[PDB]
């Protein structure tokens, strides 16, 4: 029953602001310290700041000193970045993270959220185009048949595929023009399609799209 | 600042086998008689998760075949016996000191039997001409190694790009790699040409062609 959720993550222009919260689920941040750490496009991680359990200490990483601020409020249980003079750089996924309660020291980062994806450019958010890939009406298969969905045309870059009906496929996005482009894959038996329901779910939070898009032949 | 260096950066271990990952330390992490290095692992899509914290305590929760050793400045990470499972990218972190730091990773790879793809072909949907684009889709799934070479052919002629490929990480289960590769021309350009084929070689090449 643990779960940190993380909310706040945006697209946002050089030099703006935002904040980040980080509220705990089942679990009590109340006597233990707690970090950010973010992960970049390159795949990295790199520690951004701590704050202690009752918030007298705080420490930041050379990258966001000065600019950014971590705050905790433990009545309501959760933890806040404030980042401020936002550049290219601070382009990331941010994840917070409770510390073991330890004596004799300091302590690892035990339960962490599900990250919020912060995007700093001067680009306009686009939602995505869905396009279904089915095979044709007529066409000989067997003995699985592979689906998938094109998302095209989106920034900036996080869109989350869900499939409805099996292995999937999640093919990492790429730039196209000033746009990204992903796809995703399932395989599914040639027995149960089209007679059985196969749908994708496309969500780009960023433009607050949500997409279903059912698969059918042709 | 404490400067962690990981090493190797990559390491492909069969299933059974015992992996071993190296993390050292610019400087000692040592205090209190203590260790204040951490293991953390990372599969995509998902955060971080703690494997060991103060070098050799396994966290509650994680599998048995994690352990970790070391001190001062050397300190290792064994999986044994690593499982399909494991593919992962995994970190070692410092809090001895303040400003804490992360290792720079070393991504865990299943070394497998050589498989051929499964190659899938869709021409632009209906959808996507009637607004005006067209995007030609290849999928070639589940193959090992993940050095595969694609290349598209409209009538006849190799298609260099305009073309985006991505590969997905390594499937947790059967320890292969699949990828996706998008030709993407105008409408007018698409309906100008007939045939397509998309190429899958690495040679007797694997092929999935259509026609208009
Ligand atoms: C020396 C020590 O305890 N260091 C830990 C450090 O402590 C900061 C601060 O924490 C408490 O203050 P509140 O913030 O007011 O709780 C502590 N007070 C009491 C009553 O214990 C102060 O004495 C102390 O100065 O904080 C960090 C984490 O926040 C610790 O790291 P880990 O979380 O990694 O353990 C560190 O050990």
């Amino acid at each position: 029953e643990v779960q940190l959720v993380e909310s706040g993550g945006d697209l946002v222009k050089p030099g703006g602001s935002l904040k980040l919260s980080c509220a705990g689920s089942g679990i009590t941040f109340s006597g233990y310290g707690m970090s950010w750490v973010r992960q970049t496009p390159d795949k990295s991680l790199e520690w951004v700041a701590l704050i202690s359990n009752g918030g007298s200490y705080a420490y930041y990483s050379d990258s966001v000193k000065g600019r950014f601020t971590i705050s905790r409020d433990n009545a309501k249980n959760t933890l806040y970045l404030q980042m401020s003079s936002l550049r290219s750089d601070d382009t990331a996924i941010y994840y917070c993270a409770r510390h073991k309660g330890l004596r004799g020291g300091t302590n690892a980062m035990d339960y962490w959220g599900q990250g919020t994806s912060v995007t700093v450019s001067s680009a306009k958010t686009t939602p995505p185009s869905v396009y279904p890939l089915a095979p044709g009406c007529g066409d000989t298969t067997g003995s699985s048949v592979t689906l998938g969905c094109l998302v095209k045309g989106y920034f900036p870059e996080s869109v989350t595929v869900t499939w409805n009906s099996s292995s999937v496929h999640t093919f990492p996005a790429l730039l196209q023009s000033g746009l990204y482009t992903m796809s995703s894959s399932v395989t599914v038996p040639s027995s149960t399609w089209p007679s059985e329901t196969v749908t994708c779910s496309v969500a780009h939070p960023a433009s607050s799209t949500t997409v279903d898009k059912k698969l059918e032949p042709s | 600042d404490i400067v962690l260096t990981q090493s190797p950066a990559s390491l492909a271990v069969s299933l059974g086998q015992r992996a071993t990952i190296f993390c050292r330390a610019s400087e000692t992490v040592d205090s209190y008689g203590n260790s204040f290095m951490h293991w953390y692992q990372q599969k995509p899509g998902q955060p971080p998760k703690l494997l060991i914290y103060r070098a050799s305590n396994l966290e509650s929760g994680i599998p048995a075949r994690f352990s970790g050793s070391g001190s001062r400045t050397d300190f290792t990470l064994t999986i044994n016996p690593v499982e399909a499972d494991d593919v992962a990218t995994y970190y070692c972190q410092q809090s001895n000191e303040d400003p804490r730091t992360f290792g720079g990773g070393t991504k865990l790879e299943i070394k497998r039997a050589d498989a051929a793809p499964t190659v899938s072909i869709f021409p632009p949907s209906s959808e996507q001409l009637t607004s005006g684009g067209a995007s030609v889709v290849c999928f070639l799934n589940n193959f090992y190694p993940k050095d595969i070479n694609v290349k598209w052919k409209i009538d006849g002629s190799e298609r260099q790009n305009g073309v985006l490929n991505s590969w997905t990480d390594q499937n947790s289960k059967d320890s292969t790699y699949s990828m996706s590769s998008t030709l993407t021309l105008t409408k007018d350009e698409y309906e100008r040409h007939n045939s397509y084929t998309c190429e899958a070689t690495h040679t007797s090449p694997i092929v999935k062609s259509f026609n208009r």
